[PDB]
């Protein structure tokens, strides 16, 4: 029978410019073209785009990071596009060196330019959040997705800016790099003693696991109700149909209990913020107050 | 006890094997036939594990270790204390988890709804299956399969990859990881973009999917669509357990050295693998 | 007593409490939990009923308070088949018309849903000013077959979500002349034909029809949607 995996048949009729609400029209983009391929699997429809003072300043800034890291990995490679492309994920762009403690002091090629871009990308980041906070105040929504966001801007807040200034030294911080900053994950597990042993790592799992198991459950229930309209539902909350039903009584059928349309995404939404909640509060603690984790864990 | 509106649904038919001998509801569990295995691999499965810590001496669930066979006794039968254990648990925990997967198909067939979530449910008994049955019988012992314990299991993950040096540069275990970040990404996304369009602001009415796509224009200039979204969370979270079935099966298997050795190729390509500078160079 | 140790033991007690809220806000519905018979069941769980909650819906369409009285607003055409409880209810009449199974149907409001801007959500294509097929087979024109392998009618035209650009139903003309419509998830768009596994040929006439020809309601959409789900178990014993 028919899946609902791809569109079968895909339908194109005048662009969407979206709902106005309270957003500064002059600031939307036109209309971008469609994408027959991404037809087949969702909207064909490329744009609008809000583009305010935050999503320049998010989108400079961001850039500015971007090539702040890129000269550094073209110095590297001395200059030659060859050694560029051949050692492109070993290059890596550390932080500065223990000595140089908390302080700004440090030469370019010792850690300065690390702190250089680090400030690019925090700029970048933060002006990102308030644009999720304004789009949806414009637009007269909850703040859900910008609460959401917080959590995962928390781990990133820990690795890189709170645990560095608590431990006193910039050099406990990532490096960038795609190799560098896999091994500066390695390596801080092993000077921990294993996280594997760290309680909040194994809630932090626990709930990324979580997250792809409630997902290939909702994914695979609304596709499954989708007969009967089920992906509409913002209407299955405000009038329940068969739909919310059939998908409420397979699952209390099977395991004994149930959600409601809405319910099943308070769910989501708290399954996924766990991941990155329960991982910073674990990283916060490594070195900080805890030494050793497998140590630490034979004595609880 | 019913739901409100659960009674209209609850019918005879749909059933695949017993005909109306399991039709039945326990409270709100169905059962079916399936729904009887089950149960009776389970029970047996949770038995020779309480035999197991009897043997192993101990009642705290924390230590409790069920291990299978040594390598030396590669892929035979092994004796109850010395692996036959982990081998029959492994043989109930496979006939629970399929049993599962049916019973779930026969609840698509009484509600009349698709048989997506048995079949997303199959990746999961994938993965498990990959690692206590194709690759340790590809590498020929059960003993390289994992052991049945809350702690010892976390040791076995962890010896299996340092055998490998750093197992992050297992090209296949980046691609799932990739998208274990990118599911949890776009759960949360999705979740947070509902609940902001059913209980906007203050003094709002309730919104509509038009603001959910143009939300979503404005941030990123891309909105791909209500039933999108759960094609792709769907996608999601199965590539991502289908490459991680993928970077084990291949380990030990066709690959033997050390992960990061694997990025070679790229490196000592001949012509730019001399020129000087640079990392490698 | 390290700091560790009391951080894990506060989140574990935050967690319970997080997991009591989840499990409440998914009890806005359905509940309380009754007996076979309608009355309210004596044990309902240790986890107590959410207060009400409001939402304001768009476009005028009133207010919804949740949880609150619960109301199947339509007759359901089964019977016990066993004085304790856990056994099937088994049809009365057809399961098909009474809308009973995988044939059942809610009684939402006999409105249609609509978009943003207060416009019916779906919408005849010939209805819909720009709208068209812009890649894969289009059914237009194309028969119609059923599970038993006849014909039942050809394709006239295709309801279409105009917000997200996505066909919802196929509009069916059959021998009589009339049309029904058939739920795009339903339906095997192929090169010469359309081909409805759920129903037979002569179960189409069956489909609920619409009140309008240029719009159909949620309840309506219910009717069809479930009509035609529960083919699969009900018009199986001619299914070739
Ligand atoms: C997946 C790749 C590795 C592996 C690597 C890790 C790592 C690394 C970690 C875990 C962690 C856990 N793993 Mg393990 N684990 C594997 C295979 C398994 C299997 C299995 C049958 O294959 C099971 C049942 C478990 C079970 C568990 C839990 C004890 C724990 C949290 C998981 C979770 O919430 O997931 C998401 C699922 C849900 C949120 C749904 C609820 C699932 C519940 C929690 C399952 C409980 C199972 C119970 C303890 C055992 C069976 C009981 C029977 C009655 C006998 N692992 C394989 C070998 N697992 C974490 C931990 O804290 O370990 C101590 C951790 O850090
Ligand atoms: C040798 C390696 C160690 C180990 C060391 C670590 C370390 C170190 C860390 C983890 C962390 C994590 N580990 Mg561990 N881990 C090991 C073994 C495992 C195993 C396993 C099977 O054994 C598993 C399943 C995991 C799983 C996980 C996750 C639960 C967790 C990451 C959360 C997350 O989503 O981060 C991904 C999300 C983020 C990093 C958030 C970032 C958000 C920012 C804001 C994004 C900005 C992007 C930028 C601006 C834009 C780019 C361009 C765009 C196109 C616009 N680990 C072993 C024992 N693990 C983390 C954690 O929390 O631990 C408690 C962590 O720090
Ligand atoms: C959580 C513990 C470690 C960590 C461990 C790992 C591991 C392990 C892996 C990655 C992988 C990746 N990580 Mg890392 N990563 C960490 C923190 C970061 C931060 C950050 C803002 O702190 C960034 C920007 C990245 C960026 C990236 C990408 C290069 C890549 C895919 C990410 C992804 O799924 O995006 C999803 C988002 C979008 C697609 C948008 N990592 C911390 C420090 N990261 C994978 C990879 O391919 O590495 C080469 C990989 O295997
Ligand atoms: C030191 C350890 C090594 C390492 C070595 C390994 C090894 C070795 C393996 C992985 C595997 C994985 N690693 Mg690694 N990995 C490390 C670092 C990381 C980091 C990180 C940030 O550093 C991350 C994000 C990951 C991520 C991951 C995933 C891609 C994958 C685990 C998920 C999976 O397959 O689930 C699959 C899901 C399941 C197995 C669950 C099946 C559940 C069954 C079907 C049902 C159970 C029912 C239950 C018993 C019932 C209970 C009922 C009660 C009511 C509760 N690794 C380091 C470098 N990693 C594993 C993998 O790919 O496995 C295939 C694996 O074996
Ligand atoms: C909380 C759990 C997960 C999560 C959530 C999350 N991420 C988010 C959000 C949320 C809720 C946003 O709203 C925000 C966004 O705009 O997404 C569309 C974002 C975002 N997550 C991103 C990346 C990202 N998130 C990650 C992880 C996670 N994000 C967690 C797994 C990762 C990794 C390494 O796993 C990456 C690489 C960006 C696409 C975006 C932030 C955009 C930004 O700050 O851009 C500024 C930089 C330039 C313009 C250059
Ligand atoms: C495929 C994508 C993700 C996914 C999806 C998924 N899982 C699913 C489903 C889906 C779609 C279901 O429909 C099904 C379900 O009903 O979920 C509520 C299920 C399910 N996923 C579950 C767990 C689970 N899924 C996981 C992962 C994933 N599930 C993937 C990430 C994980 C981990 C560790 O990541 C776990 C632990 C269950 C809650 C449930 C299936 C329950 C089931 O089969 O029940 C019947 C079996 C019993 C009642 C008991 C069997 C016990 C054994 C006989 C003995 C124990 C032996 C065991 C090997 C001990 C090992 C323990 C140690 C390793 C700690
Ligand atoms: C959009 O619509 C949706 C819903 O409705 C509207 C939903 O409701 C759900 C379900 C999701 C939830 C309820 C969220 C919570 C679930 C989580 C966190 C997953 C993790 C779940 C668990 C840890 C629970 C696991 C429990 C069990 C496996 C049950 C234990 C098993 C028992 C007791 C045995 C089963 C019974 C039998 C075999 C029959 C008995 C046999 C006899 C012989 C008597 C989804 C996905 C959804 O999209
Ligand atoms: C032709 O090529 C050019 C040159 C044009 C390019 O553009 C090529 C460029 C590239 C290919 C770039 C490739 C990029 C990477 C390899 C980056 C990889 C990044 C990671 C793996 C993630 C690391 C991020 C983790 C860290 C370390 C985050 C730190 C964030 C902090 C929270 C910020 C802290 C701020 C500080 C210390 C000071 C600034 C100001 C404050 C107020 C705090
Ligand atoms: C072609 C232009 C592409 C630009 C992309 C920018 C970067 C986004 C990347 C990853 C996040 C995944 C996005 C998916 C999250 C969707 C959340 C959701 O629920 O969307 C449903 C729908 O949009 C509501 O109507
Ligand atoms: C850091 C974790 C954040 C919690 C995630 C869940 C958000 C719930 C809060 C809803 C926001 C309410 N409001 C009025 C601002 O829209
Ligand atoms: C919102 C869903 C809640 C899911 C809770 C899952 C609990 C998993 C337990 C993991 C064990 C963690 N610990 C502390 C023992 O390492
Ligand atoms: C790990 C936590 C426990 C997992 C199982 C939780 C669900 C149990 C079954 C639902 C309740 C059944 N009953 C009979 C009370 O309705
Ligand atoms: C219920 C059918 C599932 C079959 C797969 C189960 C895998 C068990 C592996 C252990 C085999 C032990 N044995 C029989 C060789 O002694
Ligand atoms: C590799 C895992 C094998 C186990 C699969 C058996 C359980 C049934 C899952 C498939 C049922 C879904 N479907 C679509 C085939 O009907
Ligand atoms: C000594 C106390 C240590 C911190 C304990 C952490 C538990 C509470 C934090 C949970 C997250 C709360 N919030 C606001 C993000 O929803
Ligand atoms: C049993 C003690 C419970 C206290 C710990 C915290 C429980 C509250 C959970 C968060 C509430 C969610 N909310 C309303 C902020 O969206
Ligand atoms: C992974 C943690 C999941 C926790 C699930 C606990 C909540 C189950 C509540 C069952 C009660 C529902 N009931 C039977 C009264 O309708
Ligand atoms: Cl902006
Ligand atoms: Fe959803």
């Amino acid at each position: 029978e028919y899946q609902n995996i791809f569109t079968q048949v895909q339908v194109r009729g005048p662009a969407d410019l979206g709902m106005t609400e309270d957003v500064n029209l002059a600031n939307r983009s036109g209309v971008g073209p469609f994408s027959t391929l991404l037809g087949w699997f969702g909207n064909a429809q490329l744009g609008p785009i809000y583009l305010g003072s935050l999503g320049v300043l998010s989108l400079f800034s961001g850039l500015m990071w971007f090539f702040t890291i890129g000269i550094w990995f073209w110095y590297q490679a001395g200059w030659n596009p060859a050694v560029f492309l051949r050692d492109l994920f070993f290059f890596s762009l550390e932080p500065p060196a223990p000595e140089y403690g908390l302080s700004f002091a440090a030469p370019l090629k010792e850690g300065g330019l690390w702190l250089i871009a680090s400030f690019f990308m925090f700029v970048a980041v933060w002006s990102w959040w308030g644009r999720t906070y304004l789009r949806a105040q414009a637009l007269g929504m909850g703040k859900h997705t910008a609460w959401a966001f917080l959590s995962a801007i928390w781990l990133w807040m820990v690795l890189g800016f709170i645990r560095p200034i608590l431990m006193g030294s910039w050099s406990e911080a990532v490096p960038y790099g795609i190799f560098s900053h896999l091994d500066w994950t390695n390596n801080f597990s092993l000077v921990h003693g294993n996280l594997h042993y760290n309680p909040f790592h194994g809630l932090s799992i626990a709930f990324l696991y979580g997250s792809a198991l409630l997902f290939a459950m909702h994914g695979a229930t609304i596709l499954a109700v989708s007969r009967f309209g089920g992906e509409r539902e913002l209407e299955q909350i405000a009038d329940r149909g068969t739909a919310a039903e059939r998908a409420a009584l397979f699952w209390r059928w099977t395991m004994g209990f149930n959600a409601t349309m809405e319910g099943i995404h308070r769910w989501a939404i708290w399954m996924a913020v766990l991941v990155t909640l329960t991982g910073g509060i674990g990283i916060l603690l490594s070195g900080t107050v805890v030494d050793n984790w497998y140590v630490w864990g034979q004595n609880h | 006890a019913l739901l409100s509106f659960e009674r209209k649904y609850r019918v005879p038919g749909g059933t695949l094997v017993g005909g109306n001998l399991f039709d039945f509801w326990v409270g709100p569990f169905y059962v079916g036939f399936f729904g009887v295995a089950t149960f009776f691999f389970a029970a047996l499965g949770i038995i020779l594990i309480a035999w197991s810590a009897v043997l192993q001496g101990t009642w705290n669930p924390q230590l409790i270790s069920v291990y299978p066979p040594a390598l030396e006794y590669g892929l035979g039968g092994a004796p109850l204390a010395k692996g036959g254990l982990w081998q029959i648990i492994t043989i109930c925990a496979t006939g629970a988890f399929v049993s599962w997967a049916l019973r779930e198909v026969e609840i698509c067939r009484k509600l009349g709804i698709g048989y997506h979530i048995p079949f997303a449910f199959a990746f999961a008994i994938l993965a498990y299956l990959t690692l206590v049955l194709f690759r340790p019988v590809m590498m020929g012992a059960w003993g390289y399969a994992f052991p049945y314990g809350i702690w010892t299991h976390l040791d076995w993950v962890s010896n299996t990859g340092y055998t490998y040096g750093n197992f992050h540069y297992n090209p296949a275990h980046m691609i799932a990881i990739t998208f274990f970040f990118t599911n949890a990404l776009a759960l949360a996304l999705h979740g947070a973009l509902v609940l902001s369009a059913a209980n906007p602001e203050k003094g709002k009415e309730m919104r509509t999917p038009d603001h959910e796509d143009t939300f979503f224009r404005d941030l990123v200039g891309y909105s791909i669509g209500t039933l999108g979204i759960h094609r792709l969370g769907l996608l999601l979270s199965l590539s991502a357990v289908f490459f991680s079935a993928l970077c084990m099966i291949i380990t030990g298997t066709i690959w033997f050295d050390q992960w990061v050795d694997w990025w070679q190729w790229w490196v000592k390509l001949p012509w730019w693998a001399n020129i000087p500078g640079g990392i490698n160079g | 007593f390290d700091l560790a140790s009391l951080a894990i033991y506060s989140f574990w007690i935050f967690l319970a409490g997080l997991i009591y809220y989840l499990q409440t806000e998914n009890m806005r519905e359905g509940y309380p939990l009754e007996n076979e018979d309608g009355t309210p069941a004596a044990n309902q769980g240790p986890f107590p009923l959410p207060k009400p909650k409001t939402f304001i819906l768009p476009h005028g369409r009133g207010t919804l308070t949740v949880p609150g009285p619960e109301s199947e607003d339509r007759p359901i055409a089964l019977a016990r088949t066993a004085v304790s409880e856990g056994f099937p209810h088994a049809p009365t009449g057809d399961p098909m018309k009474d809308g009973v199974g995988p044939a059942s149907w809610v009684a939402r409001r006999d409105l249609p849903e609509l978009d943003g801007h207060g416009h019916n959500k779906i919408k005849p294509m010939k209805a819909a000013a720009g709208f068209h097929v812009s890649a894969g087979k289009n059914p237009i024109g194309l028969p119609v077959r059923g599970c038993d392998l006849e014909i039942a009618g050809k394709v006239v035209d295709i309801w279409v979500d105009i917000p997200e650009q996505m066909a919802r139903f196929l509009e069916v003309e059959l021998k009589d002349g009339s049309t029904r419509l058939l739920p795009m998830q339903m339906v095997k768009v192929q090169s010469n034909r359309v081909h409805v596994n759920a129903l037979s040929s002569d179960l189409f006439a069956g489909i609920p029809t619409i009140k309008s020809p240029t719009e159909v309601t949620l309840l309506e959409e219910d009717k069809i949607c479930g009509y035609v789900a529960g083919g699969l178990m009900y018009a199986a014993p001619k299914r070739k």
